[PDB]
């Protein structure tokens, strides 16, 4: 049956040359039967449900067969085969070709030349290729498409066994006239059938691709713009020519991704051919510029493509890509997609870097700071870990580099530094760096051997180095906060086990050497987080590390103590060099009482002292404040920590509580400030404070600590809104990017540290109107932190959320009317936009038919509260509830009209008389 | 009516292929950097509302400083 | 470059 055979393909469950074969037999017994059922197939391949009768074959011609079986389609949608998802139809789109290219090719030695089967199938392809009907155009456009490729497979084969026989005529000449002739006469055939091979192929290519290729349809561009890749490649000696390139050339310039990217790959793939083609350099010296400027696609894998292509090239000649190309191409090394990062690292590999790996690291740094783009090196290395891993992992050759004596430039040394701790984190830390790594994916029985060979061997390297080059580099920050983070990858049971407490000791030396030098705050927080490292109870070297990490403190604590002792005399007026020396042990207890219990030393007496001596006298440097709310912070949080049980007290808490109620009174008044960054510190630390000592801290089974009831007053749940106000939302424009968003991430720092507060009911949910309120306003740089704590009030208290939020809209109306007045253009586009905001809002809204009810009947209220002075008693507030309008469509049916009964008891019916200003009435209740 | 996609357009006019080999402005970009310093670096690992929700605003380095914080929230 | 300028049409 017609439909056998299509069911068939779909469904073939067979050697497809089965169908091909058994599809031949039929042919050979009667042709008109079997093309009728070709014909059939392909209508039938488009979706189309209508059939072709014998009758129609015999006295019909295509385009009236087309008409008809439009007619007929009968499709119950839009979709045709082609177009549908799922591996059924996926697996059919490939029966469908396969069945295509091998029909031709068991026809290829005799039936393809009997003038009657392909002309059929080639003259209603054509036809049904021209067809606006696009199950149909595109169907046929796919079929032309494969029936041509088996076409030119046949004239290769032609090709082959004409000069095959050529060799076995000339070998004959070579050395019997009767056989001479029976080869010119074979040669002749051959030729003959490469006409008519051609001939086809010129009535598919004129007939359907120099149409479809251009198609209004892309997928349609994009089938032919392959094929043609295809041709080229496999019979290069006819097709690779200009002729055929130039549809390439042009189509990369579609508008189209998809498109672009067939052109890329079909391209591609007349490289990796890679044999000496000079047709191909006119069309790379024309097209060169176009290719180059798809490394940045705006889709990104044609940007990849572009990128491997033009790798390619460089291998095929080299010469041809000129300087600026190679840059521009080496910049995409700094690219936040990681498949274009490492497609330029294998770029810049290839073109630039081709012990003995002494210099290709020199080059890696040279270009590192010779390209400004980024200050640090991860993205660097990471878009080359997986081409050149072999060097980035050569430490050795980095670690005497920076030792063991033109030498090295300073800019240099750090420049390297930074590399060399690049590759030991992405070696130790088997992932790449944030932005280029993927979710969370699991590791190789490989990978981890890998994994933990890599990570002794970088443990016992730079045991023993790392101490000298902090020695050498002791005194230039930039270095030292750098080195003083590989011992966080080490593996310490390695110190222990091989011979390394010496080096161990020699380095902890070293670093109690640089705190004690330095006051950078990145230098500390490194020899903080590195002592902490090295502290691990689950490590035979902690009682080593403990030893020097205790003399350490028992030194800055008492020169602390000794320094408040003169500091704070009431006589003795300190000046701004006694203040550098507060300062700098300060922020080195600072960085350690961090990441370290120090509540032996009992420091928060000397932190109280100086911030009380700093509120009653208004002078002290900013940084003895900042840093001092800092150190009182890690004082409570330390001691809350040893709260863990109650093993250890039940009248130590008596004075933990009282630290923490003062701390809070003075970061209160720090809050209101006139400097900045004391502001946010007071304000920062409050935020986590208030989430810690929430009533929060005890559900989870933690009962005994409740006497630590510490709510927010009225007070200060403002005072901290306020801050966010001036501080977070601000004039708003529309040192360059880079500045800009690190300031942006601090104003989101700050806000999501309030908003964790009304989550979290620490403060009273009525203050984030003034937060909900700014959602279009600041949507980009704070929208998605504003929806998901107003959803988050809204999980917590549906109906309040909605209290809160028309109060929201009653804020943005109330502030329209503070500068304007009553009598404001009630169509503004501020209006509008309040309108659109409120609008959004409404879509938020399953328990939603009390929450809109009252938030109907709050903007009522707000809506008749205030008459009108001197007018009819038009009210003042009768216009925001057009905006209120956009919340009726989430209404119910059964309090539509309860909408009204409590509208009504609020409007006088007078007023429903009256219209003209009166408008935003008339609508509301027309909503209703 | 049927529900079968005609086209009354089935291909790009030759003025409008003239156009995009002349313009390709709208088809290619700036290149999107990856966070060019390493602070820039840590707001992208601890930016997006989940991590800010979840973390402090003042940065606790131990474990046991976190953990009083972590316990805190539902 | 001359086969490659469009001028189909």
């Amino acid at each position: 049956e017609n439909m056998m055979l299509f069911e068939v393909v779909k469904m073939g469950k067979s050697a497809m040359q089965s169908v091909v074969d058994d599809w031949i037999e039929s042919y050979k017994h009667d042709r008109d039967i079997a093309l009728l059922d070709l014909i059939n197939f392909f209508i039938q391949c488009s979706g189309c449900k209508g059939v072709v009768t014998a009758e129609m074959f015999r006295h019909m011609q295509n385009s009236e067969i087309i008409r008809k079986m439009t007619e007929e389609f009968d499709e119950d949608s839009g979709d045709y085969p082609l177009t549908m998802a799922g591996p059924q139809w996926k697996k059919f789109k490939s029966s469908f070709c396969e069945f295509i290219g091998v029909l031709v090719r068991q026809c290829q030695y005799s039936i393809i030349y009997d003038e009657y089967m392909m002309d059929t199938v080639i003259s209603l392809l054509t036809g049904l290729s021209d067809s606006q009907v696009r199950a149909f155009r595109h169907t046929s456009t796919l079929a032309a498409m494969k029936l041509m490729t088996a076409l030119v497979n046949v004239a290769l084969n032609l090709s082959i066994n004409m000069d095959n026989t050529q060799r076995q005529y000339e070998a004959e000449r070579n050395k019997a006239n009767e056989r001479l002739e029976l080869l010119l006469q074979k040669r002749k055939e051959l030729q003959e059938n490469q006409d008519e091979i051609e001939n086809m192929m010129n009535a598919i290519f004129k007939g359907v691709f120099v149409h479809r290729y251009r198609d209004a349809i892309a997928e349609i561009r994009a089938i032919c713009i392959e094929e043609i890749g295809i041709w080229m490649k496999m019979y290069s000696d006819a097709f690779l020519n200009d002729s055929y390139l130039k549809y390439v050339g042009w189509t990369m310039h579609d508008k189209q991704g998809e498109v672009r990217l067939k052109c890329l790959t079909a391209l591609q793939g007349l490289y990796y051919n890679k044999e000496l083609n000079s047709k191909l350099e006119l069309f790379t010296s024309r097209f060169k510029d176009r290719i180059v400027s798809m490394t940045l696609d705006k889709e990104y894998d044609v940007a990849v493509q572009a990128i491997k292509l033009l790798t390619l090239v460089l291998q095929s000649s080299e010469e041809v890509l000129t300087a600026e190309d190679c840059e521009n191409v080496y910049h995409l090394v700094y690219s936040a997609h990681r498949p274009v990062a490492v497609a330029a690292g294998e770029f810049l590999y290839k073109k630039l870097f081709s012990g003995p790996n002494a210099n290709l690291v020199k080059t890696l740094v040279f270009f590192f700071l010779e390209s400004e783009l980024h200050e640090h090196a991860a993205y660097l290395v990471d878009s080359m870990w997986d081409c050149a891993t072999e060097l980035l992992k050569d430490w050795e050759c980095m670690n005497s580099l920076l030792l063991e004596e033109e030498a090295l430039t300073d800019r240099q040394e750090s420049a390297l530094i930074e590399i060399m701790l690049c590759t030991i984190r992405q070696a130790a830390e088997c992932h790449p760096p944030v932005g280029r790594g993927t979710g969370k994916r699991v590791l190789t029985a490989k990978e981890k051997k890998t994994q933990l060979d890599d990570r002794t061997k970088i443990t016992e390297l730079f045991a023993v180095a790392l101490p000298q080059l902090l020695a050498k580099y002791s005194v230039d920050a930039e270095k030292v906060t750098n080195l003083l983070q590989l011992p966080q990858y080490f593996d310490l049971e390695i110190y222990t086990t091989g011979r390394l407490e010496k080096h161990l000791d020699a380095l902890l030396r070293q670093i109690r050497n640089i705190v004690e030098k330095h006051t950078d705050t990145d230098v500390l927080e490194a020899c903080s987080k590195t002592y902490h490292a090295l502290c691990n109870e689950e490590f035979t070297i902690f009682n080593r590390v403990d030893i020097s990490r205790s003399q350490l403190i028992d030194e800055l604590a008492d020169k602390f103590n000794r320094l408040l002792e003169d500091f704070l005399q009431e006589g003795e007026e300190p000046d701004e060099d006694d203040a550098y020396q507060v300062l700098s042990t300060l922020k080195r207890i600072t960085a350690f009482h961090n990441a370290h219990d120090l509540s032996k030393w009992d420091l928060f007496a000397c932190n109280y002292k100086l911030l009380k001596t700093g509120i009653e006298n208004g002078d002290m440097p900013e940084q003895i404040v900042i840093h001092a709310l800092q150190c009182t912070h890690y004082v409570i949080l330390w001691q809350l920590a040893k709260i863990t049980e109650s093993s250890s007290t039940k009248e130590d808490l008596l004075r933990l509580k009282k630290q923490m109620r003062v701390f809070c009174q003075i970061c209160q008044h720090y809050l209101t400030n006139v400097n900045t960054t004391v502001k946010e510190q007071a304000f920062t630390i409050l935020c986590d404070i208030l989430m810690i000592f929430s009533h929060q801290i005890m559900s989870g089974g933690r009962d005994m600590l409740e006497p630590l009831v510490y709510t927010p007053d009225s007070s200060l749940q403002s005072e901290l809104l306020s801050f966010i106000l001036d501080h977070v939302f601000i004039e708003q424009d529309d040192e360059d990017e880079a500045s800009k968003i690190e300031a942006l991430h601090k104003r989101r720092n700050l806000l999501a540290a309030f908003c964790k507060l009304i989550v979290y009911t620490v403060v009273e949910m009525n203050t984030a109107a003034d937060i909900f309120k700014q959602y279009m306003k600041y949507y980009n740089d704070y929208g998605d932190i504003i929806k998901e704590t107003m959803s988050k009030t809204r999980q917590i208290d549906k109906i309040q959320c909605a209290k809160t939020l028309i109060l929201s809209l009653q804020q943005l109306f109330n502030e329209m009317i503070q500068e304007n007045g009553y009598n404001f253009d009630r169509s503004s586009s501020t209006f509008s936009g309040i309108k659109e905001l409120a609008r959004r809002f409404a879509l938020t809204f399953l328990k939603t038919r009390e929450a809109i009810a009252m938030l109907h009947k709050d903007g009522i209220e707000f809506a008749f509260k205030e008459p009108n002075p001197q007018g009819e008693s038009p009210p003042l507030n009768l216009a925001f509830l057009d905006i209120l309008s956009e919340f009726s469509s989430k209404l119910l049916r059964q309090d539509k009209r309860t909408v009204y009964v409590y509208l009504e008891k609020f409007m006088t019916f007078q007023m429903s008389l009256r219209r003209e200003v009166w408008l935003p009435l008339m609508s509301y209740r027309n909503s209703l | 009516k049927r529900k079968l996609i005609v086209d009354s357009v089935k291909e790009l006019d030759s003025k409008t292929i003239r156009a995009q080999l002349s313009d390709y402005s709208d088809i290619v970009t700036t290149l999107d950097l990856a966070p060019p310093t390493k602070k820039l670096m840590m707001w992208k690992e601890t930016g997006g509302v989940e991590k800010l929700f979840s973390l402090p605003a003042q940065p606790l380095w131990n474990n046991r400083l976190l953990k009083l914080f972590t316990r805190c929230l539902t | 470059v001359s086969v490659y300028d469009f001028e189909e049409e």
